[PDB]
């Protein structure tokens, strides 16, 4: 039996008799990250005898 | 006659530098459309609102 009204948007759905509820329990969660690093060391000598 | 010279150079260069950076960025939606929530909350750095 069932044939309650169940609606998504204008879309009506006929639930199964063991599903208590399907309901669109819409969320979004973004994440992001970046992490850059540079290093750089730069060693010279000039040695000179005469 | 005699003569001498001695001639010394030395010369030292040290260099360094460091970056560091870090860009983090979490929107958060509830309600709506799917499709809207995923685009919306899909983080365009050049606009994060
Ligand atoms: C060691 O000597 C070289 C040569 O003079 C140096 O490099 C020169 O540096 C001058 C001034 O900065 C520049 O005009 C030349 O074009 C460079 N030539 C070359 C081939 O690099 C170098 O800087 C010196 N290093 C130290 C640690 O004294």
């Amino acid at each position: 039996g069932g044939c309650s009204p169940h609606y998504i948007l204008n879309t009506r759905f006929r639930k199964p008799y063991n599903v208590e509820s399907y309901t669109p329990q819409t969320q979004g969660k973004y994440e992001f990250i970046l992490k850059e690093y540079e290093s750089y060391s730069d060693f010279e000598r000039n040695v000179t005898e005469k | 006659s005699s003569h001498g010279c001695k001639e010394l150079e030395n010369a030292l260069k040290a260099a360094s530098g460091t970056q560091n950076n870090v860009l983090r960025g979490e929107p958060f939606i509830r309600g709506g459309g799917a499709g809207f929530i995923s685009g919306l909350s899909y983080l365009e750095l050049d606009n994060p609102a």
